[PDB]
């Protein structure tokens, strides 16, 4: 029921907006770097099929480790540490079942030690001032999902799978907002699967057209092009098996004909 | 008066940071 | 850290320790204080922790309990609420003897689904609202509380949790066992609340969910796929289930009028889609000449 869609909207719209990290936090980290960062979410992507997490789960993770480093500074060799943090905290919020914390302290080697993954959780727990609850790529996929003419679970897992490719690189996608990301991921794979556009009934919903989304887009088409090369692999990977439709072995269109 | 209901393919790696 | 807190009395007993009534003591301000003891060894800060806090730092509302600060110790986690007289159980049992005038019951309805569609909006389903977790003041007003079983919801709307909502107030989606469930389950919730609030006695007071099921079907008839279009087909329907007739709805609740008879029928609707939402119920005929009475404690 459409109910209270538009009203969610609304509030995540607004709430995207206060949730969001700084543009350029890696600017005045002393010992992390963008490419350290894209190492550290590919890893939290195969932790999250390791244990059949929802990709939501993922997204949020990245928010927690987003926005703690725009105000903690972090050396190298705890960035594990805040990374697993964000995974259990995310875990705790989203899912049913949530794995427990000798699960968090494994898949990490042993790195740190089980204290260490609780003292973390309570410093990014007391960073974040506890607002746990932030919008996402998915959250906005998933509305947009609904305005499909019709239904096609290829045009979703591709725009799911655009959507996760945006985590990995902080340059560029910093400076967009999640329903942003999501706008140009659900067109793009509309595009490729179909050859439809974005709808117009999303140009009401959103006040978003393909103009206001074309920055993002042309991003996302680099990146989309580019994916067989990354330096990270596990999303290509994920989105090879069925459970996804193997659309990560799509053809990309090779121009996008705006 | 009635309570409120209440609730390794991958293996486990040390992160590499080269730079 | 906690020092300007004074612990008056014991208020509740509440599952992760106890909750207290305390005072601060530069301000004078009246608290409810809840524990949470961590230990070592455990899973860390626990899952109902998290969203109670993060989801009720979100809704600020009149007719929500008001959190005020969390006391974030290494040791143990401290829960600071607004402060309310009692809970509506314990408010209908002193009342149990000449019962709560119609101005009143019609004044807590009007502010709880007031306080639900403000949840709603935020994309938060409550699943554990019975009186117990509803708290009111000296003056009138009524609040949701509790928000341990809380969660955030999506659009659409996941697979969630299963055990959810105490048993004499879960919808009848949830009892048989479907893939979704979502706002509609806190509508009925209210519901059974609101005749609660009439008759002073729980609508359908059953012992197992079998039970439950089954006052359900007396009360309100056995759902069959013309009123519920899907019901046959859901994962813990039994086609050997009795097929029981549908009552005069006034039979339901009796002392109701036919304005209060509507908005609970349309809130104890068996199909989850057409169940009213706390957002047009606002709108009913009922609210018309809703005031805002003083209870008699
Ligand atoms: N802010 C408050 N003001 C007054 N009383 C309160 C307040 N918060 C809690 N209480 C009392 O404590 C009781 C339990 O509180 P709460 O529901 O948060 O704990 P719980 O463990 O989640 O539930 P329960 O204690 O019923 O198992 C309530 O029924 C109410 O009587
Ligand atoms: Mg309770």
């Amino acid at each position: 029921v459409p109910d209270y869609h538009e009203d969610i909207h609304t509030y995540l719209r607004e709430m995207e907006v206060k949730c969001k990290p700084k543009v350029g936090y890696m600017k005045k980290q002393p010992d992390i770097t963008n490419s350290m960062r894209a190492i550290l979410v590919d890893w939290l992507v195969e932790v999250g099929e390791e244990y059949k997490l929802q990709n939501e789960t993922l997204h949020l993770a990245v928010n927690y480790i987003d926005r703690f480093l725009s105000s903690m500074s972090v050396l190298r060799g705890k960035l594990q540490l805040v990374g697993t943090a964000a995974m259990l905290l995310a875990s705790k919020f989203e899912e049913i079942y949530p794995p427990e914390v000798a699960e968090f302290v494994y898949i990490t080697d042993d790195t740190y030690t089980k204290k260490q993954v609780l003292r973390m959780e309570h410093l990014v727990l007391k960073v974040l001032t506890f607002d746990l609850a932030a919008p996402t790529v998915n959250q906005f996929l998933t509305q947009y999902f609904l305005h499909q003419q019709p239904a096609n679970c290829k045009v979703e897992s591709l725009a799911m799978f655009l959507g996760e490719l945006s985590l990995i690189d902080a340059d560029p996608y910093l400076k967009y907002l999640p329903s942003v990301i999501a706008g140009a991921a659900f067109h793009l794979a509309l595009y490729t699967v179909t050859g439809q556009s974005w709808p117009e009934s999303l140009i009401r919903k959103t006040g978003y057209t393909l103009e206001s989304l074309k920055p993002c887009l042309m991003d996302l088409h680099q990146t989309y092009l580019k994916a067989p090369q990354h330096a990270q692999q596990s999303i290509r990977e994920k989105y090879k098996n069925s459970k996804y439709h193997g659309v990560s072995l799509l053809n990309p269109p090779e121009t996008l004909n705006l | 008066h009635h309570a409120s209901p209440r609730k390794h393919t991958l293996k486990g790696r040390r992160l590499v940071f080269d730079n | 850290s906690m020092e300007n807190f004074q612990k008056v009395e014991k208020i509740g007993e509440g599952t992760y320790g106890v909750v207290y009534k305390a005072r601060n003591k530069l301000t004078g301000e009246v608290v409810a204080l809840k524990k949470i003891r961590l230990d070592t060894e455990t899973e860390g800060v626990p899952s109902t922790a998290i969203r109670e806090i993060s989801l009720l730092k979100e809704l600020n509302h009149p007719n929500i309990v008001k959190l005020l600060d969390v006391i974030h110790t290494e040791n143990k986690l401290y829960l600071v609420f607004e402060f309310l007289h009692q809970d509506l159980k314990k408010f209908m049992d002193a009342s149990a003897l000449t019962g709560i005038p119609l101005p009143l019951i019609k004044s807590y309805l009007f502010q709880l689904l007031q306080g639900l569609a403000f949840c709603h909006s935020h994309r938060v389903l409550h699943r554990d609202l019975k009186p117990q977790n509803l708290l009111i003041n000296t003056e009138g007003a009524i609040k949701l509380a509790d928000f341990g079983l809380a969660r955030a919801f999506g659009v659409p709307v996941r697979t969630y949790t299963h055990e959810v909502v105490t048993l004499w107030y879960r919808a009848p989606e949830i009892l048989l066992g479907c893939k979704y469930y979502s706002t509609a389950v806190d509508i009925w919730s209210l519901g059974c609340i609101f005749a609660e609030m009439v008759t002073r006695r729980a609508l359908f007071p059953g012992d197992s969910e079998i039970d439950q099921l089954f006052r359900i079907f007396r009360t309100l008839g056995t759902p069959d796929e013309v009123v519920w279009p899907g019901v046959t087909s859901m994962p813990d329907y039994k086609p050997s289930f009795p097929k029981w007739a549908r009552q005069d709805f006034s039979k339901v609740v009796p002392p109701l009028d036919e304005d209060g008879r509507s908005l609970l029928s349309q809130m104890l609707h068996y199909d989850p889609n057409k169940r009213i939402s706390a957002k047009a119920a606002l709108a009913h005929p009922f609210f018309q000449d809703v005031t805002k009475p003083v209870p008699h404690l």
